RNA sequence: ACAAUCUUCUCACAUGAGGUGUUGAACGAAAAUUUAAAUUUAGUUUGAAAUCGAUUGGUGAAAAGUUUUACCACUUUGU
């Protein structure tokens, strides 16, 4: 039962761990909700909701 | 009146004109050529791990002075600057392109003595970019 | 106390809420017609290690009783590489 | 036990009373004094643990020694700054002839030798107050709604109501720090529904 | 000459310039065209003010000491979009560099920490009217206590040329923070100003204070003196009937 | 036996020596509670020393209250030994602060009732308060 | 119950009067002043940072000369 032995993570790492850039998704509003108000706005002139 | 940002190669073969400031934002990749490229004012910034570059110029015969600034006046816009890197798609997809294009250019630098990769501080590096922590690029 | 203070200002939004806000933004083209960047609490296993290794997270709280406990038996260890 | 959030909660309270207090006092000896009314009902909302004297004093005077006390007060000048000083514990408003009717007709309570005495009947009235003809609950009510001569003994007479909040919903039996959502300052006619849902 | 029926004036402040250049006596790369400020010290003989007031003195005078290129921040009320367009219209982007809804301030600059580097990052505070007596809290003694006090600045009707005006007045008009003090300093100028210049920003600045400052007038005044921040206190002109205007009111 | 003194620090504005007094009597009896502050306004210096009756006592209130989130501030809680807990360091404990206005004082004895004799007190030596000036010239 | 009332403008006739509200510590210049300590006060540093350094003039409100206020300040502690 010997203590704990931290031979890796004693050291912070100071870099993201992937290196895949960034999409587009994650700086222009979201499409799925997009998608989603056109479905409801579809909805509404039908006159189901 | 104006400011132009140019690369040391693009500058190159073309004509300088009067200009008041000369500013070496980022060490010269040909310190040959720069020794007498250089013949208003001129003016290089140097990390203080590379102050080998001090005796480079001592040994070629290369008169200076010291510049020196006030810490306090120095802009403290750093965390206005991250807020803008962040937030905006194409300013920080430049960011990370300009921050792994000047590290691979600092990793083939010919004075490898002065301007040593290994003695560089990457986080430092990544703050004057716009950035808490350094993007992830392969050297 | 403190640590959950401040997350139940950023809850996700509920079920309903999202839909009433959805449906508003319906009506509002269904007559004839931009938005801030939602905040609120990161949750999911996947997410948050992911985000971790990213270097996004800011505060990781580790449920202390989950039940198989290797799911997150590496989250200190690696919280605390990163 | 009382953890230490508790204590320094209560000083920021304070602070804030004092500083109240003053702004209002100094360089604003003004109320706006509310008109084409003489009778104002004044309920006893909110209190905070160790309240400055001087409020302690005035809900004192205006007989809300305890909370959800409610009293008549005669519109006048001296009233409307002593609710002033008074204003974030108090609930007040303009009573119509149906609130003054049922609150006295359901809660209205009398002195009689000092002790709490419902009343039930009108000879227990005309006993104390015969000598200011008042005989009767109606003579009560006509009194206090007009505020007559002797407005001021029938007040005296009466014990101040106790208005709690009611918790007949199942949402409101469980929810905390219920208190029917009763905002402070004056709130004109909506007493009206405030008594309503009470009485 | 309202003073005490004499202009004393000119030749001291001719001098005084005089003097202050005759005291002259690494490279530094952060300059700037900042001068020593010149200071206007008044002697009263009674206390000014009954308590501390937080809003300044808009003493108009046609010789800024604030310098054009000073950076302005401007705190509105809310909504801050509006003010942000309007801004953008009169052209005030390159001199008021930002502006602030009010609830945004209260909210994003919290820290002591933040509110010091906000304090930094401007020259001129320029604040609404309607919104000065707020600025007391939210800004504390780093602002009101570090040189930095917000000016009040009128913009009620919300229209570019009174945009223009008033911020043109700021820029103009000097500023005074009156405390209870039997003696007060007021920034008349700087070294570069010319004579001329400053004994006009003296003498409209003695007649501001006459006015709106000392209640009984010039005959309040004790003595007056003008300084900068190393010179001495040179004297301009001293009460000829002190003796008897104090013994009235003592 | 040994009375125990406890420094606390990072004090929020608001947990001032009353509030100290009946929350730490609750871990026990409190014997001399001061907060030190300014001299010229009163304001509090946010921190605070307390004798407690006993030394073990102290020990259990800064392993309880050290590093404790209050109001956003970290509280310091520390006990400090007696070799070093010096001898008027409770000068003036429990005893209210007197906030002198000394701003209006100097106003009353700048308008006050005064004679001739002193008023000839006052205007003294006006002529050569400008000739030392005049000598600077 | 780590929640509360620090004002998002007034009054008078484009003009005047008003808004009473600021963390602590450290460095520091030379000036006006008042009755040696006290008022203003340049210019800087700071995680809401902290390990004795408290000064002591005046005003009164309750319990019973006495003790209790922890911004009672000169409009001076309970209409």
């Amino acid at each position: 039962y010997p203590d704990y032995d931290d031979f890796f993570t004693n050291t912070v790492r100071e870099t993201p761990l992937s290196s895949a850039p960034e999409p587009k998704r994650r700086f222009a509003p979201s499409k799925h909700e997009q998608k989603r108000i056109l479905q409801l706005a579809y909805a509404i002139r039908k006159g189901r909701i | 009146k104006g400011i132009l940002l140019c690369t040391n190669v693009a500058a190159r073969g073309l004509d300088i004109p009067a200009v008041d400031w000369i500013v070496q934002y980022d060490p010269p990749d040909d310190p040959r050529d720069y020794i007498h490229r250089v013949g208003g004012k001129s003016l290089m910034f140097l990390a203080p791990s590379e102050l080998g570059f001090l005796r480079y110029l001592k040994t070629a015969k290369v008169s200076l002075n010291e510049f020196e600034f006030p810490a306090n006046k120095v802009a403290n816009v750093q965390s206005q600057l991250e807020k803008l890197v962040s937030k905006n798609y194409y300013l920080q997809q430049s960011a990370k392109d300009g921050y792994r294009s000047y590290l691979q250019a600092y990793a083939s630098y010919s004075l490898k003595s002065i301007f040593d990769i290994n003695k560089l501080d990457l986080a430092k590096v990544a703050k004057s970019f716009g950035f808490a922590h350094p993007p992830n690029v392969n050297i | 106390t403190q640590v959950f203070k401040l997350l139940n200002k950023y809850r996700p939004e509920t079920a309903a809420e999202k839909k009433q806000r959805l449906v508003a933004e319906a009506e509002a083209v269904a007559n004839g017609k931009v938005s801030k960047k939602p905040y609120n609490v990161k949750y999911g296993l996947n997410h948050v290690v992911a985000l971790i290794e990213a270097k996004k997270a800011k505060l990781v709280l580790i449920a202390s009783d989950v039940d198989p406990i290797e799911l997150v038996v590496f989250l200190p260890a690696l919280c605390k590489k990163m | 036990f009382k953890r230490a959030e508790t204590f320094i909660n209560n000083y920021r309270q304070r602070e804030r009373e004092r500083i109240r207090l003053n702004r209002s006092a100094k360089n604003k000896g003004d109320i706006f004094v509310p008109d084409e009314t003489k009778l104002l009902f004044v309920i006893r909302i909110a209190g905070v643990k160790n309240m400055p004297p001087k409020i302690r004093k005035v809900l004192r005077l205006l007989r809300l020694s305890r909370i959800n006390n409610a009293v008549f007060v005669r519109n006048n000048k001296a009233v409307a700054q002593m609710l002033r000083i008074v204003e974030p514990y108090v609930m007040y408003g303009i009573p119509n002839l149906h609130s003054v009717r049922e609150l006295i007709y359901k809660r209205g309570f009398g002195k009689i030798n000092g002790q709490r005495i419902a009343l039930s009947d009108n000879a227990l009235i005309e006993e104390a107050l015969g000598k200011y003809d008042v005989i009767s609950i109606e003579d009560i009510i006509h009194e206090i709604y007009n505020v007559g001569s002797h407005f001021k003994e029938v007040t005296k007479f009466l014990w101040p109501f106790t208005l709690t909040p009611v918790k007949h919903s199942l949402m409101e039996k469980k929810v905390k720090h219920f208190n029917e959502g009763r905002k402070a300052g004056y709130c004109g006619e909506e007493i009206n529904e405030l008594i309503k849902k009470q009485v | 000459e309202l003073l005490g029926s004499d202009a004393p004036l000119e030749k001291v402040c001719s001098a005084l310039l005089e003097y202050e250049s005759k005291r002259k006596s690494n490279l530094l790369e952060d300059e700037q065209d900042d001068i020593e400020p010149v200071w206007l010290q008044l002697a009263t003989l009674k206390f000014i003010g009954n308590n501390r007031k937080l809003i300044p003195y808009k003493i108009a005078i046609k010789n800024p000491v604030i310098p054009s290129s000073s950076e302005a921040c401007l705190i509105v009320k809310d909504p801050q979009r509006v003010y942000k367009d309007l801004v953008n219209e009169a052209g005030l982007s390159k001199v008021v560099t930002r502006v602030i809804g009010l609830s945004k301030l209260k909210a994003k600059w919290n820290s002591y920490e933040q509110k010091r580097q906000l304090r930094d990052q401007f020259d001129i505070f320029l604040a609404d009217d309607r919104v000065i007596p707020m600025l007391p809290r939210i800004l504390g003694k780093t602002f009101y206590q570090k040189s930095k006090v917000p000016v009040p600045v009128k913009i009620s009707k919300g229209t570019a040329e009174q945009l223009k005006r008033e911020v043109v007045s700021a820029y103009g008009a000097t500023y005074f923070n009156s405390a209870p003090c039997s003696s007060f300093m007021i920034k008349c100028g700087h070294v570069s100003n010319t004579s001329t210049e400053l004994a006009e920003n003296v003498e409209s600045i003695l007649q501001f204070v006459s006015k709106h400052i000392v209640p009984d007038g010039a005959k309040g005044i004790a003595s007056i003196h003008l300084k900068t921040s190393q010179s001495i206190a040179i004297p301009l002109w001293n009460n000829p009937n002190l003796k008897e205007l104090i013994a009235s009111s003592r | 036996k040994k009375k125990g003194v406890l420094y606390v620090g990072r004090l929020p504005h608001g947990f001032y020596e009353k509030q100290m007094r009946m929350y730490f009597s609750q871990f026990g009896p409190v014997l001399r509670l001061r907060m030190s502050r300014n001299r010229k306004t009163g304001s509090s210096k946010h921190y605070a020393f307390i004798e407690f009756e006993s030394l073990d006592v102290a020990n259990v209130v800064a392993e309880t209250m050290h590093n404790y989130l209050l109001y956003g501030k970290l509280l310091q809680c520390k006990v400090i030994p007696e070799d070093q807990v010096h001898e008027n360091m409770f000068k003036g404990a429990d005893v209210p602060f007197k906030r002198i206005p000394h701003a209006t004082i100097a106003r009353l004895q700048h308008e006050k009732p005064l004679s001739k004799e002193k008023a000839d007190k006052l205007i003294t030596r006006h002529n050569r308060k400008l000739k030392l000036k005049k000598r600077k010239l």
